[PDB]
């Protein structure tokens, strides 16, 4: 019950020549830009507290830990995204984002909308280097804005590091963001009627994207309940290693598993967004 | 695309490997690094790294352990390969008494493709070398010499030591059972 | 900020006394009980599908590994619950359930209503060892029925194994007690109005209880959204390791985490039930 | 009109050389097993519906008082399921069960096939103590599970206990299983074409074997309505007590009545299963 | 749950207003008629074989009893028939059925069809008293007949006296009437569609109304199963002793109960006739 | 109620523990089962053995750890006094050459709040018995002779071993830092 490369070729390639293919990309995506993890960032922020870096990792997972700093020294909270605002976004990344083939083959072909979750500048610049225009999509002051039509539209779900307040990183974020409430929610929301998904740097143990998983296939079931059920389109998970139990738990949540090539993690996903051209 | 990958982090047990499966189309080569348990059983630690890698790289996976078994330490170094070659490169052949020579080579390979866990052992019995001899092996390949030959592993070649070796007579019998 | 057993006594005391305590009970409660595992005997049930029981395991978390004979192989996840109900609620899980001190503790105090997570009879069959009566809650069909003012109400959070329908352990039926529309989460709505809360027998890795703390956080502050903000009752946590991050948390969300004694972890439990008396 | 163990040892003999026997095991065949009547659990259960046990008995049958649980107290019938899967198959049972002469002489003849319609694993059971492979067959996704052609396969006609919505106990599940059409009936259906059946454990005044004896003999003679009329094979029921009349009409039926010594219930069955052999 | 005489008739009078209610006449509707048992008569006819008449009655109900005379001593069975048409259709039974409060309130009444489940003439001959027309309803040449529109037609459901190829007295008869296709069973497969039914004359231990009772009422939820679940037309039955259970199954299967004075069985009945006028 | 606990799994640390730190109200036992690294460095061990039982108890928590450190097997068997033990008892008073019987007896406490881990150390310079000498100790205790004596440990009393077993100059360096 897993897709190979090949296989899953002309099933994106269907989704993409009427317009109904989204990508969905996680941290990594990001991957051989070289960043820093965060987790890394804030144990060092941790010294000036007492902490030990490797005594204060052992404490929680790293949501957790950000929600210390939220509550009891705000200050370094807002001194943890201010360094990665200057790391994630360096000239450095840049550079490294220019001769990324995974970023080159996302940016060759005329999307309209893509997804991503992390906070980084590289889905955007990724699109400004092939000399396509795109619109970040974070606040409600983003939607309000004027653009055409031929612009990609590159929706922020967890917020932008230019736009500090909407930075999903604290643990109660977490949580207030599963009732969807949220500008990139609501826009998930109407997406999800239309669209084919597909799901590129993710693991099977996040347990944030599984609930976004389980819960679009609950509004794509609840939009047709006084209806005939009828098929909807088929959403996809890019993986390099899938598993045995968990692509026969993500088949029921509409979404087919695409097994890459383990040896370059880098090539294969390349591989794949050059196939839907 | 392969179906089996073999995981490993040894630059030169892969540079044998390659000798002898490197033209199958269906075998992988993976290096993820994965935490080693520490036992003196070749048959514990086999099987523990076959989840403790199949964890990490989610395929169908190969994984590989060596022993050696001197009968001077009464069964030590075992498969304990990694903090001996970390405190006695070669000089473990001073260490032990120069009386009783004697001890065993052993190696383990185990494929897992999820479901199921299968070890083949092989083994070659032979007597440890009084000066390390020799440069073409790995971790411990100048010192030991197999029974009959008056030479090292290490002195071979290396279509020399895998008609010796045990890793030799692993990889022939891993090429019929997964048909690679 | 941390409670220990002393600190803790006068203030569950004062909650006691004036019939706004429940108690919230865990899987360690039932520890001392000496049941099975779960994992264990979902384990086992994987060897009729090929798995090694060291190798099913490795494939997901247990509410995942149920979510694949959910879908999968539907008369394993029969067989799950069947086996048990022979196991947790069997005649030697009852005779430890006399001699407990945690169980005798419970029941020596004149409860209003007792909330448990856990599927075993061990909750209500402590009240009735104790020669009080104890009203099982978990379907639609038990709240409709009668009952006297006397009989302390135990809701089955997550259902009783007498009503195999009522059970919560499938990955997506964890997901869809999110939204809380069951009827044990209707009346739950309705307590924390009212009442201080004791959470005794769970870990702060669990991930399922820390919505639920999040959550009632969010309701006591949307049910005092106009008027001007009062102050709340305290809820508690009791814990053997309380570690040096998580207690800072919990105190945002309204709970406070009582220190308990690590050596003997029964022992400490029930000095903790009978300093209330 | 009505055979000895003499008489039907070489008949029964013959069918089974050439594999064409099938024992059919009612609630007399669980008899040694000294389990709860479950009409008595029924009674004990109406206890909180105000009803004295002997006076909820005097209401109607066993069946019609599971269908007054099923649309009036829900909650109750799903107890009452819950306590017959602890007292049934509880481990004193099991201990009888290695013991019995009955299950030993089941157990030592090569079946592959045995039909059984109580809702205890004591058939199974006794070939697991023999050490034999056996195979549930109760649902839809148990006809589908592989298996090897060695394993005698066991049907339980009216549900087994770990399967609990496969259970035919309620009077409006006994009187939609009249027009067979359960997975256990579609398999009697093609097995009464060739093979002959042993009734072991049931009385003339069933009301419910009787429909289904009726409805085997007119499934003969249908299969036969275009054709030559063929003789079929005779198929047998085991009694302690034949009676005077209703052995006669039991032949019309394709059935021959073996009396058995009626001093002893469960050494006369041995020796009938033993004769096989 | 249970209907008194002054409650079911406002319900009873407007399904006769607008033509849509049918009685479905049982065996205790002939008990003012003083005929014999049949029981009684099959009694004395097994002198013959052999038995005391308080002896054969000893092995089965009357209908296993009728069994036995059809495949052993088939002649004793058309002398049955034979002697129930001399004895229920007698002169002392027609003159009794002149002054019979229960026929005459019968007769009052325009009906449109009449079931009964009795052989005797006397649902017709209450018609022919009162100066009304009636035409009998037993086998296919008796539909086939042409009749006016004026004219009442009496359904015999289990055959007539004067047509003894009709009579559904044997068990095997029964077995085969319950997959409903003979004449009698087509016309009630279609009059269930549009009409509501009085059942007079019943126990709630005869297990042959019961079945037929289930049937009805699954024959109305499988002719909406496309279509949005639309209110059907209440049955009714009127008995003397109603119980305490049996009226709540009773509800489910589209019939309520009423409750008859038992001091005086036939007035009683007659007094629920005359208040539908 | 305490504020620090010490965790340890063998029945006999916990005794000659108790000896010395029995009477303070402020120590606690606990006997949590943690997951042992294997390693030849002392230091290495005990400081991630600190990070595993403060995982397992998250309370103050305080481990320990030995090692034997021989100089005829050129630092073994280090901090590998598992495996071992659990292939030489004593035997290992054999496996080494009889001319040069030098060794050293180590052990480290470490201590850990969940902030911050301090690592204390002793060490006793000895050299390892001809054979197997006496019933009152733990490990290697029958085996070891300190500098200056002639007797092992396990010929020692309690009060007479801790005068110079490792472990009794780390467990009065306990008391004065945590104020037990």
């Amino acid at each position: 019950t897993t897709l190979t490369l090949s296989e899953a070729a002309p099933l994106l390639k269907k989704e993409f020549r009427e317009g109904r293919l989204i990508p969905f990309l996680g941290a990594g995506f990001s991957k051989p830009l070289k960043l820093p993890d965060g987790s890394q960032l804030i144990a060092s922020l941790a010294k000036t507290l007492g902490f030990e870096p490797e005594l204060f990792d052992m404490h929680g997972r790293f949501e957790q830990l950000a929600e210390f700093f939220a509550i009891s020294a705000p200050n370094r909270l807002q001194r943890l995204v201010y360094e990665m605002s200057l790391s994630f976004d360096s000239a450095e990344a840049e550079a490294l984002r220019e001769k990324s083939p995974m970023h080159r083959a996302l940016a060759a072909l005329d999307w309209r909308t893509i997804y991503t979750t992390n906070y980084d500048k590289h889905v955007e610049g990724a699109l400004r280097d092939a000399g396509k225009q795109a619109a970040v999509l974070a606040s409600f002051a983003d939607f309000q804005g004027p653009r055409a039509r031929d612009v990609c539209e590159v929706i922020k779900f967890h917020g932008t590091l230019d736009q500090p307040d909407t930075i999903v990183l604290t643990e109660s974020s977490y949580f207030q963001r599963m009732a969807l409430d949220a500008p990139p929610d609501q826009r998930l929301r109407a997406d999800l009627l239309a669209n084919s998904f597909l799901f590129i740097g993710y693991s099977f143990s996040d347990t944030n994207i599984r609930y976004i998983w389980y819960r679009m296939n609950q509004l794509r079931e609840q939009s047709q309940l006084g209806v005939k059920h009828s098929q909807a389109r088929r959403c996809f998970f890019a993986t390099h290693g899938a598993g045995l139990v968990q692509p026969d738990i993500l088949q029921q949540w509409n979404i087919d598993v695409i097994q890459l090539d383990p040896t370059d993690k880098s090539a294969s996903v390349a591989r794949l967004l050059e196939s839907i051209a | 695309a392969p179906t089996w990958f073999y995981n490993t982090t040894n630059s030169e047990k892969l540079r044998e490997l390659q000798h002898v499966l490197g033209g199958s189309a269906k075998l992988g080569y993976l290096t993820a690094k994965v935490t080693e348990i520490l036992d003196v059983d070749l048959e514990t630690v086999i099987r523990a790294k076959a989840i403790a890698a199949y964890r990490a790289v989610r395929v169908p996976v190969i994984v590989e352990h060596g022993a050696l078994c001197i009968d001077a330490l009464n069964g030590l170094p075992g498969a304990l390969v990694k903090p001996f070659w970390e405190s006695l490169d070669t000089r473990l052949c001073e260490v032990i008494p120069a009386g009783q020579r004697t001890a065993r080579a052993r190696g383990a390979l185990c494929y897992c493709d999820g479901r199921e866990r299968h070890v083949l052992i092989e083994e070659t019995e032979g007597e440890i070398a009084p000066s390390a001899r020799g440069t073409g092996g790995f971790h411990w390949d100048p010192i030991f010499i197999p029974k009959g030959q008056t030479r090292t592993f290490a002195e071979m070649s290396l279509d020399e030591k895998l008609s010796f070796s045990p890793l030799g007579r692993l990889h022939t019998r891993l090429r019929t059972e997964l048909g690679l």
